[PDB]
Order: structure tokens, then C-alpha cells, then sequence
């Protein structure tokens, strides 16, 4: 993934700051609420019925915090995500069955919160890093569909 | 959006397809999983090789659903309606999927269709078949 | 496809912003020009540098359409009538283009309303862009 | 751009049989009629009021084939199609102001009407096949927009 050396360290000075516990239950949340053909996957995880019960789902949280942790660890090896997310796309193809499609949305969605607990200072520049960051991760994870 | 001519054209070209409308289902499916392999995720509990008869059944069922939205082309949310709840609650295709079908199909069509698949008759379809997938979503969110 | 609790949740948000919605239209902008780079081949007329009156300019005619889109939500074809006619006739913008701007205002929302930006909020304000966008491309074809 | 051993020769064998002239012409021509608002680039080749004005406008036909031209002359560097079309791809995007869109719609348009005119041999694998070529193709001419 290419990111000029100034992109590269708007990533990671805002990354420095978030709560990836937090953060990743949130955005988990809110994929399923705000785009809910995705909650297809999640059956086991219990009631999902409102928006409250989705956000407040011990187990929405936890699958929040597997996911962006390894989305953290993800932002250290932004010149090699294909080689660093290699096992995981195959593990979603080839186990899980799930759409690459899915991938974009938590992106828009990731971006969205990201805005909402920044505020100002999730400047235009700061979203365009960003963005190509979070496209690039999912098309890492896509890489070994088949 | 669809127009008188579109709804013209469109009857014309299906109803050349005729009873080989189950078949060409079965073709765009397997056109679609070959051409877009990230749509196979919906289908692993399917034999996807090339003459299974899963791929066939469900190219018969697409097909006679489009069969009864042509013939329903004026009342497409009724006629669709219990197939718009199942994609919605139960089988939660992503929205971007149904353009991929409706490319397959279009391909099949222009396949088969030689004499039929005019530049006018082309374009009906396509808008026909995003009508149809608008209809599929309706009741996702 | 917007709920009455849809309907209600854009009017509060939309009331919150108030007299900023112009600002934020420009913000929009700037986010999407930088953001989607392919975005700026519709606007090579414009001088797109920080602050420039005439994306601010833009940025206020666009929100002023949303406002009244708003307050016409029930009736939202007839609303905007003249604006899906010029978008299908003249400036002929790809349909896939209004969904990044879409993504960029709600970005610039979330960025303003720390209050008011629920999930459930979230989801109306998407699906009322969504509307919005679908209203302006229903004549291109 | 990877293409299999069995990919590579579908496109190859079937691009012997097109005559780029006559598919150029008919692929632009229904591009104008499918999704019209394309048609925003060709303010000066006149009348394309109709399917039939604009199937039959020579203009159109004459630009159709230098499109196919080219698109032709890079199924010969097919392991290179970035380096290819780096030119082309400058011009589209500062000279033209071409949204990169119109090459996937071109894309769609010219897999239709390869089928039409090859009927059942432009099978499911080799529609595959060229449904990867003219991604590649679209990806190689937008990637020096900016
Ligand atoms: C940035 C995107 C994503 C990353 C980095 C990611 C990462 C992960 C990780 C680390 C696992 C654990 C695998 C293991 O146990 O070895 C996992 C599992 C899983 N993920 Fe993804 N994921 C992402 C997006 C998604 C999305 C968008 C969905 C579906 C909406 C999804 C659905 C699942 C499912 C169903 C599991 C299995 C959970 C379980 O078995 O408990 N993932 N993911
Ligand atoms: C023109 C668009 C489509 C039509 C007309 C259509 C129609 C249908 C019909 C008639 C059924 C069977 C329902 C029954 O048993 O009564 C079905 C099932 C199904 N559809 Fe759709 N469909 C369309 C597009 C799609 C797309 C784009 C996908 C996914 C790539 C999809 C995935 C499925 C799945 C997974 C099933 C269930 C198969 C099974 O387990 O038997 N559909 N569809
Ligand atoms: C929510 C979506 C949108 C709304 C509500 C909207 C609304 C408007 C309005 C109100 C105007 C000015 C009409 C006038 O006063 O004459 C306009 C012009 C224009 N729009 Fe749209 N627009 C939207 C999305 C887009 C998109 C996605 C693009 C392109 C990326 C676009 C490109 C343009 C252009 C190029 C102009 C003309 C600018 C000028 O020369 O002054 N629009 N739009
Ligand atoms: C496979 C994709 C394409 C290829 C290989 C291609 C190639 C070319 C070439 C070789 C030229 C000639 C430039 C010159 O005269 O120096 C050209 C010009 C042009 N192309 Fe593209 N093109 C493609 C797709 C498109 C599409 C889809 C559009 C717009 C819908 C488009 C719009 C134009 C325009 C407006 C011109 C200029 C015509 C004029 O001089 O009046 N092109 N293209």
C-alpha cells in the first residue's frame, strides 16, 4: 500500500488515540444496525432486535474488538497488508462464506465513527488518508477469494 | 421508469425465450459464480460444478420469477412481494450482487437472443432488470 | 423506504444544523474532491482550491436543496423536479458519484453533531441520502 | 496482470476473430444508447437523438474504432496493461475529464456484445475470462487520475 510519508503519519497520530475496544464495538454496532442484511452472520450472537439491544450486545462487542484489533495491528505494516491479511482472507472465503462487500461497508462505517469521535480534527486530509487506508484493507482481505 | 416501449420490448424479447427460460436461468447463474466468484459465498451449500442440478433448480426458480414479473411488469412490488421479504430478512444478499445477476443475464440473452437483442431492446432490459433488483431490496433497511 | 421514525430522526438532524448547512455543504465538498480524486472531473470549470467561493457557492445551493428535501420528504419527486431533470439532461453525473457525496456529508454530520449522531440517526440520515440520490437519477434513463 | 494458461489463450483465440472495427462501432454505439448520459462527452458528433441515429452516426463509428484500436493493441502487453495505458490514461483524466466509470460501463457494454455476436462460443469461461481483461484494462486507465 503506498501512503506518502505525511498520510502515512496522520494514520498513525489519530490511531494513537483511539480506544480499539471501544472503537471497535462501536463500529461493529453500528455496521449491523445501519446496514442489517450484515447481521446474516451473527445469529448466535443473540438479540439484535433494536438498535439498543445491537449496541449493547456483549458479544456484538467482543467480535467488535477481535476484528479492529487485528485492523490495529493491520496499520503496522502498511507497505505489506496483502502478505499481513493473507491467512485471514482465506479464512473468510473459504470458512466463514463472506462477501468482500461486507469489508467496504465496515470501512464507511469505521470512517463515520472515526469522525464522530474526533470531531475537528478529523480534518478532510486526515479522512482521505484514511480512506485509502480502509480501502486498502479490505481489498487485502478480498485478495484470496476464489 | 419503464415506458410504454421498454414494456413492449421487453414482453418481445421474453417471450422468445419461451420454455427455455429455466435453462438460461441455469446459464447466468453459472456465468455469474465463473465471472464474479465472491458471489459464490451465498451458495457453499451447493454443488457448483458445471451441469449440477442445484445450479439447475435455482436457474428454474430465478427464471420463473422474472417469468411473473413480466407478466406483472405493471404491479412488480405485489408480484414480487413475498420474494422481496425473503431476500430481505432471511437470505441478505448484499445489494451489489443483484447487478452482477442482472449483467449474467443480460450476456445470456444477447447469447441466445441474436436476431433480438437490438441496441433498443438491449437497454429495456437492462433498465428492466434493475427495476426488478430495486423491487428485490425495497425492503432491506 | 423512509419509516416515519426515519422521517423524524432527519428533520431533528437537519433542524441541528440550522444555519450551517451551508457551511457544511462546503465541507462536503472539499472532503469528497479529496477523498474520491475522480470526483473533480465534473468540476474542471471550478478553481477547487481551500475555501474558494465558488465550491462555498456550490456548497450552499447543494444544501439548500437537502433543506428542501426535508421539508418535503413525503413528496420528495415533485420537490425535486427540476434539479433530477438538469442532473439527467445536462450535467449527466454517473449515478455511482452521488453515493461518495453521500458518504462525505454524513462524514461531515458526524463530525458537527457529537449529540445528535446515533446509530439509529445514522441509519435515517443514510437512507435519506440514499432517497435523495435515487429522486436525482430517476430520469437519466 | 495474471491470467491462467487456459484464460490467456480464450482471449487470444476469440480477439483473432474480431474484426475491431465493426465490434469498436457497435460497442460505442450501444454505450450511447444504454446509459446515455455518457453521450456528455460527444457534444460534437451530432445527432444521437435516436438508437438508430446513433448506431448509424459515422462519427460514432469512427471513434469506436480508434477506441477498440487501442484497447486492442494492449491485449498484446496483457502483463503490463499500467505501463500500457499510462499515456492514454494522463490524457483521459487531464485533457478529457473522463470520470473512470465510463471504462467499466464500456466493459459491460463490450462483454454483451461479444456474446451477441459469438453467440455460444463466448462461453461461461471465457466470458471469465475477458470479464477480468476489461477490469484490468479499466484499472490500467484510470490509475494516473489525480
Ligand atoms: C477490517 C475487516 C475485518 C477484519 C480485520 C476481520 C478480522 C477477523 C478476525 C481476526 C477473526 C478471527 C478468526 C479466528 O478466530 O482465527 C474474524 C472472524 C470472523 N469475522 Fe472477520 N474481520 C473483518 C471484517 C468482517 C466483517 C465485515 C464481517 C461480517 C459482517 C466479518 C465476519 C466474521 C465472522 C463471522 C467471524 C467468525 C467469528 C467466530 O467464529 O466467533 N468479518 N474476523
Ligand atoms: C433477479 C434477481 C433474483 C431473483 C429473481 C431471485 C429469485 C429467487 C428465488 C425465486 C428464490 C427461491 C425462493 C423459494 O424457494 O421460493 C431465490 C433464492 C435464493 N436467492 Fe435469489 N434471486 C435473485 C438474485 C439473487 C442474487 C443476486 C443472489 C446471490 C448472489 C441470490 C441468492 C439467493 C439464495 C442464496 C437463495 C436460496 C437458495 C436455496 O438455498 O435454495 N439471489 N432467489
Ligand atoms: C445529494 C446530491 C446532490 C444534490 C442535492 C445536488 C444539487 C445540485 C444543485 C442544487 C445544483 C445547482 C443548480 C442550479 O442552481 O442551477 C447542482 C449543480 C451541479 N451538480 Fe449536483 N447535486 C448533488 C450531487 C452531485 C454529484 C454527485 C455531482 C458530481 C460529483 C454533482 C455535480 C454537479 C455539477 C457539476 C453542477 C454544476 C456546477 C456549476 O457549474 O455551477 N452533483 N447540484
Ligand atoms: C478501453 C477504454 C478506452 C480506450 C482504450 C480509449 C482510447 C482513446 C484514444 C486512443 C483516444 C484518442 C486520443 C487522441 O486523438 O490523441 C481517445 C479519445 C477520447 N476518448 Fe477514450 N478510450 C476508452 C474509453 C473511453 C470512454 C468510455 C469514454 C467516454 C464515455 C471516452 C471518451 C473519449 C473522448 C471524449 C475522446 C476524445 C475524442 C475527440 O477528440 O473528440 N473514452 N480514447
Amino acid at each position: 500500500m503506498h501512503l506518502t510519508p505525511e498520510e502515512k503519519s496522520a494514520v498513525t497520530a489519530l490511531w494513537g488515540k483511539v480506544n480499539v475496544d471501544e472503537v471497535g464495538g462501536e463500529a461493529l454496532g453500528r455496521l449491523l444496525v445501519v446496514y442489517p442484511w450484515t447481521q446474516r452472520f451473527f445469529e448466535s450472537f443473540g438479540d439484535l432486535s433494536t438498535p439498543d439491544a445491537v449496541m449493547g450486545n456483549p458479544k456484538v462487542k467482543a467480535h467488535g474488538k477481535k476484528v479492529l484489533g487485528a485492523f490495529s495491528d493491520g496499520l503496522a505494516h502498511l507497505d505489506n497488508l496483502k502478505g499481513t491479511f493473507a491467512t485471514l482472507s482465506e479464512l473468510h472465503c473459504d470458512k466463514l462464506h463472506v462477501d468482500p462487500e461486507n469489508f467496504r461497508l465496515l470501512g464507511k462505517v469505521l470512517v463515520c465513527v472515526l469522525a464522530h469521535h474526533f470531531g475537528k480534527e478529523f480534518t478532510p486530509p486526515v479522512q482521505a488518508a484514511y480512506q485509502k487506508v480502509v480501502a486498502g484493507v479490505a481489498n487485502a482481505l478480498a485478495h484470496k477469494y476464489h | 421508469m419503464l415506458s410504454p416501449a421498454d414494456k413492449t420490448n421487453v414482453k418481445a424479447a421474453w417471450g422468445k425465450v419461451g420454455a427455455h427460460a429455466g435453462e438460461y436461468g441455469a446459464e447466468a447463474l453459472e456465468r455469474m459464480f465463473l465471472s464474479f466468484p465472491t458471489t459464490k459465498t451465498y451458495f457453499p451449500h451447493f454443488d457448483l460444478s458445471h451441469g449440477s442440478a442445484q445450479v439447475k433448480g435455482h436457474g428454474k426458480k430465478v427464471a420463473d420469477a422474472l417469468t411473473n414479473a413480466v407478466a406483472h411488469v405493471d404491479d412488480m412490488p405485489n408480484a414480487l412481494s413475498a420474494l422481496s421479504d425473503l431476500h430481505a430478512h432471511k437470505l441478505r444478499v448484499d445489494p451489489v450482487n443483484f447487478k452482477l445477476l442482472s449483467h449474467c443475464l443480460l450476456v445470456t440473452l444477447a447469447a441466445h437472443l441474436p436476431a433480438e437483442f437490438t441496441p433498443a431492446v438491449h437497454a429495456s432490459l437492462d433498465k428492466f432488470l434493475a427495476s426488478v433488483s430495486t423491487v428485490l431490496t425495497s425492503k432491506y433497511r
